[PDB]
This record gives C-alpha cells, structure tokens and sequence, in this order.
C-alpha cells in the first residue's frame, strides 16, 4: 500500500509521528515555515520542504494548497495532520482525499458533524447519550425561565453570566441584551444547565474501516487554569473501576452509531455520578502518550495502519475491549516557556541549557527545547511534554516531582515551579481536582525566588 | 513600618538585622540588593578574579557550600556585535 | 534442562528491562528493603503469581566500541548528542 | 588488474569510469580521492563560499538531495591556541 507519509505540522507531533512511521518502515516528508527553519521536526524526517513562502508562519502551516503541492511533488501516498491546524478541518481532508493522497483520520462525515457544536449535539442525541442541557436554541424571557425550571438551577447565561436564582435570571438575562447589544452587536440569547464544579473525563476511541471499535480507556484532565489542560492523568484515579467503565461505554455507544473511524477523543464533564458530553475530538491529542502507557497500544501507530485500511483485531493485533489492559497510571505535563511570576506570559529568547531527565517510568515526547534554539514569538510555547508513570498512581506523582526537579533548563523562563506546586498539592494527589481546583486555589501562585548561582556568577565574570 | 516597607522592596522577610542596615544606609542597601539580584554572592570569588574577571583558557572552581562546586573554564570571548554584545563561551560544570 | 552458574548479590546493569515488564521499581525496592521494610506489608508488591508480565522490553549499551577498529573503545571530544524518545523507549544515560 | 588494484587503493568496487579516470590520471585521481575523504561534496557549494569560506554570522543552505538540505550559520571564530589550532562556532541545523 503507502511507502511515504508527510506530516501537515510542526515540533513535538510531528515528531511523534515521523518515529510511528519509522517504526511502520515509512519514509517521511516534513513541511516547515521559513520562520521555524531551525525546529527540529524538520531535519527529524527523510526529506523536508519549505511552504507558506511569504507569508506569516502561523499561515504557512494552514495553507492547503502549498502543503499538498509539496505532498505531490514528494511523492507522498499519506497525510498525517497532527493535532491543532488542519487536523479538524474539513476543507483540507477533502480536498486532500480529492487530490488521491489517505488522510490519516476520520472519514469527511465526522469531521463536519463534529466540527459543528449544533449537529454534533444533535448526532449525540440521536445516539442517545446525555448532552449539556441547551435551550434548543436562543430563547425570549418567559423561555429562559421555563428551562430553568426543568432542569433546575444553577444555570448559565450566553450571548455569559452565571444565573443561580429566578431573581438573578432577570438580572442575568437583560444585562446580558445590554452586554451584548454593544458587543457583538446581536442579542439572540440562550441557556445552558451550569455544571458546578466538573471534573473534565475524556475517553479514547480507535475504530477501523471494518466497524471495529474500541475504547483506550480514559483520561482525566481536571486540572485547567482559565480553562487551559495543565495536567492530564490516566486512568481517573480519582472515580471508581465501574463509573469511568460506564463513561467509556458511552463513547464507543455515540462512535458505534456515527461508525467512527481512526483516532478520536470524546470530552465528558463529569459531576456527583452524571456525565455530559460536550465534544468530540476527531483527532489524535496531545496528552495520547499517557493513554498510550497504561494501555500498551502504540495510538499513532494504529493511527496509521486504520489508514492502510487494516482491521484493530485481525491485523493491528489490539484485543477485545476487555481484554484490553489497564497498567497503573500516567501522568503527563506540558513544560512550556509561560513565566507564571509574569502572568504566564510565553517567555522567548535563546535557550542556554537543556538535557533530558530520563529513566524507569519517565517517558519524553521533547519539542524544541535544546541547547541554542531561539524560541521566536510566532509559535505555541511547548518546550517538552513529560510524562511519568507507575503502579501506584502514589509513585507516579513521586516520579513526576523528581524530574521536574531534575530539569536544568536555562535561557528561557519556564512553568516548571508551577507545575512543582500543582503536583504538591493534595487535591491533586488524591485524584480528585476539578476543573476550579486552580483557579480556587491561591496557595498554587507562590514561588520560592530562584537563586541560579551557576548563571549569576557567569554574569558577574563576564561583567568584569 | 519600616520592615514592612523593606519587605516589600526587596521581596521577603527582611531579618532585623537586614532592617538596621536598611536604616543606617538606605540607599546603599537597595543598591546592595540590585547587585545581589543581577550578581549574586561575589564573596566567594578569589580577590583576582572578584577584580579582573577571567583569562581566557583558565580553569576555577567557586565553593558554595560544603560539597558544592561551581567549576568554571573559560574557553572564548566573542567579538562584539553591531549591538555591542560579546558572547562569552564558559564550560560550567561540564555544560 | 537448566544448569546453576552463579549468584549476583546486587543489582544489575540490565534491571531496567525487568522494571519494564513488572513495573517493580527495583533500586526503590533495594533501598526500601535496607530499610527493614516488607515486600508485600509496606513496599507494596502483590505476591508471587500476581507479578505483573507486560509483554516484553529490550536493551542495549551504546559503548564508544568502535567495530571496525576490532571493538577497541574510542576516546576524545563528543561534538554531537540528543537523546531521543517517546512511546516504548527508555533512556539509563551514562556520560 | 587495475580494477581491483585500485579498489584496494580507495576501499570499494570502482565504476568502468573510475578505473579509466585513474589510468589516464593516476595521481591526481588518488588526490581527488583524499581530498573527497578529507571533504566531501564540495561541488555543492556556492562558488563564492567554495572559494572563501564564511563570513562571520552568515547563514546558508547547501542542497544535498531533494528535500535534504544543511543549514550553517557560522557564530564565532576563536583565536588559536598554543598549537595554532582554532576553534569555529557553527550552528548546523539548530545544533
């Protein structure tokens, strides 16, 4: 079937992928803008190609038709997407089935059901798993009340105000058509059921062009800060054996009814044993490594070869779903260059220093974070994905404290000693922290000043 | 009053000693705290090198505690940029 | 049939692998038994068919043996490395 | 008698052409074989560059393959040592 594979993206993923490919005895084609030319994704793959020529580089990586130009001139039979840019789009996975190269992803259906938040609460429906409850649509006054009262409180108001009262209702819901006769311009206003304190669950969902699908267990990404993954960890350690099995079910029940087909993620909120979907992702995310290393399944491999048109059980070679293992835990964090003693905003500059901790249950998915790179403003500020893992969820965390201790990286200011503080804490421990666990938590936002002897007297050497 | 005030300035609780000092000469010890803060603990450098800095090729090493060692060589010094900038080329601590 | 050579009373250079296919953090274990502690009661290890066995790992020395001079270890600056990663891959890295 | 007289000389089968580019020019074929050992494929190179080097804080790519490419900037040129040795600070592909 596919000798060579380009991937549409940048750093750690494409990273990732390239080496699934290489493991599959792929060739790869790698694409980079001028401005990431020193990133190392792009000297990773056997063959490399500049695109976006001109224009800014967010751009470059979104500009279809150069990218499969270069896919063609190549000679690649296969498109990995990645997670973030194309990867969702529809436009490009049917314009890139269109020119005759595999998308690696789901079928074109899936992107635009799931792409839009209507039809995909709609296809949740009609596979009869529970959704947030909505107004249906936008809704008049009288209206506003009447979905508060089935349901009941408390509530959330959208052009978004919290309503916890009849009385706040009103006061919710006409300053809100002042909020937003100025804002937008548009007043059209609905409501949804609020869900007070959730822990955010997601579960990972391989099925083949052959009808077989599986779930990966799942993933508990509680731990957010204005809404942002901080850290995710796997299983839910912090909900029982039969509740999460409950969750998962769900997930293939809503993919066995669409016939989902290669990677995808189902986004759960959870709450005092219910649970609501809000999303699907139809790709590979960013915290798959962790479902990777309690399950055994290599993702972005099976990725791949869903691709060629091979079957999960036959040729793959995963098990039936409950013959599918459950090792340990795994807990992953994103060390980026978000200075948390300046409002985490993404340090840039040189990086002076880097070497990569490692050992027994440390796993290492590195972006571009090495000694001399010059972390430019124009991409996200990913620097190195750690995961760590273990038997007891306990010696996992052990783990994890270790190596971010162990990083010595200097240039650039980083998120480690937020991330110290955050693995420190005992809610988080316990397996038990929300999705208002941090922003609830002040105690999180103290940082012992760093004294760098080694780069401060290297300044005063120099000095003089 | 003035701990309070000199804990905010300098960012931590300020020993009594710290305070007098603050007291005695104020200025000074603000100005002492910058240096510390872009410079660190310059005592423990050998006089010539506190002075004079560093020769290229040279080889030292800073005790900083018992048992901790900050192992210095220096290997090049650039020339200036346009910015007037050097680049200075150390190995600390094999690094 | 099966022949006795020999006991290693220590830890091994090849324990990583074992780790791996267990998940029995074996040097926690070394020091945790100097301890006084329990296999089973404290440290936390199921009993003996309840080991773990998940599938199977591989390791390898990269040594400075160079094969096309008769494996006679070779000296002198390193110029060049980066340690790779991801899924499957465990890095015990020397100097 | 040739053919393999010289592939003991360069160390592989040589081609019909380099057999004859060795009986026409036996010495200067042998140096070009040193030369290629001691360079490489500066054919690729930019004449300019060929010819003169790099200037300090330059940047360019050489073509290899198709969609294999090395980037070089050129960051500092030490003084020599004692052995009239230099040491030049190039960044070959962001290392």
């Amino acid at each position: 079937h596919m000798k060579k594979l380009l991937v549409a993206n940048r750093g750690e993923i494409a990273v990732r992928v390239f080496r699934a490919c290489n493991e599959l005895g792929l060739s790869t084609v790698a694409v980079y803008a001028r401005e990431d030319e020193y990133s190392v994704h792009r000297f990773k793959a056997d063959e490399s190609y500049l695109i976006g020529q001109g224009k800014k580089p967010i751009d470059a990586y979104l500009d279809i038709d150069d990218i499969i130009r270069v896919a063609l001139e190549s000679g690649a039979d296969a498109i990995h997407p990645g997670y973030g840019l194309l990867s969702e789009n529809l436009e490009f996975a049917t314009k890139v089935r269109a020119a005759g190269l595999v998308f690696v992803g789901p079928e074109l259906h899936h992107l635009d059901i799931f792409g839009d938040k209507i039809k995909a609460k709609a296809a949740a429906d009609e596979a009869k798993v529970p959704g947030i409850p909505g107004t249906n649509g936008a809704v008049d006054i009288d209206g506003a009340l009447e979905f508060a009262k089935t349901y009941g409180y408390p509530v959330m108001i959208k052009a978004m105000r919290v309503a916890r009262n009849d009385a706040e209702m009103h006061d919710g819901y006409a300053r809100a058509k002042s909020e937003a006769i100025g804002a937008f311009g548009s007043g059209e206003i609905y409501v949804e059921k609020y869900i007070e304190n959730p822990k955010h669950i997601e579960v990972q969902i391989l099925g083949d062009r052959h009808g077989n699908i599986i779930h990966l267990h799942e993933r508990d990404c509680s731990v957010q800060r204005r809404n942002q993954k901080v850290i995710e960890i796997a299983p839910a350690v912090g909900l029982s054996p039969d509740f999460r099995n409950e969750i998962c079910e769900a997930a293939v029940k809503l993919c066995k009814n669409v016939g989902y087909v290669n990677a995808g993620t189902v986004e759960f909120l959870v709450k005092d044993d219910k649970f609501y979907f809000i999303e699907v992702n139809p790709r590979v995310q960013v915290e798959h490594t962790i479902t990777e290393l309690i399950t055994g399944v290599d993702i972005v491999q099976a990725q791949i070869l869903i691709a060629q048109g091979k079957d999960l059980h036959r040729e793959i070679g995963l098990p039936a779903q409950s013959e599918i293992p459950l090792l340990g835990s795994a807990i992953q964090c994103r060390i980026t260059t978000e200075d948390p003693q300046n409002g985490f905003l993404p340090d840039t500059g040189k990086i002076d220093t880097y070497r990569s901790p490692g050992g027994f249950g440390i796993r290492l998915d590195v972006g571009n974070a090495y000694a001399g790179y010059e972390v430019t403003p124009y991409f996200d500020s990913l620097l190195v994905k750690v995961c760590t893992f273990a038997n007891e969820f306990s010696d996992s965390v052990r783990k994890m404290d270790r190596v971010l201790h162990e990083f010595r990286i200097r240039g650039v200011k980083t998120n480690i000693p937020f991330l110290i503080n955050v693995i420190a804490n005992e809610n988080f421990t316990s397996g038990q922290a929300t999705t208002t666990f941090i922003d609830n938590t002040p105690s999180l936002f103290n940082f012992p000043r760093l004294r760098d002897r080694g780069t401060k007297t290297l300044h005063y050497l120099s000095m003089i | 009053t003035v701990k309070a005030d000199l804990e905010q300035k300098i960012g931590y609780e300020p020993g009594d000693h710290e305070v007098i000092s603050y007291i005695m000469y104020p200025q000074v010890f603000l100005d002492y705290q910058k240096m510390q803060r872009e410079f660190g603990a310059v005592t423990l450098l050998d006089t010539p090198t506190f002075l004079h800095g560093m020769r290229l090729n040279e080889k030292i090493e800073v005790q900083i505690e018992k048992g901790k060692t900050l192992s210095i060589r220096l290997d090049e010094i650039g020339e200036p940029d346009l910015a007037g900038n050097r680049v200075l080329f150390f190995n600390l601590n094999g690094q």
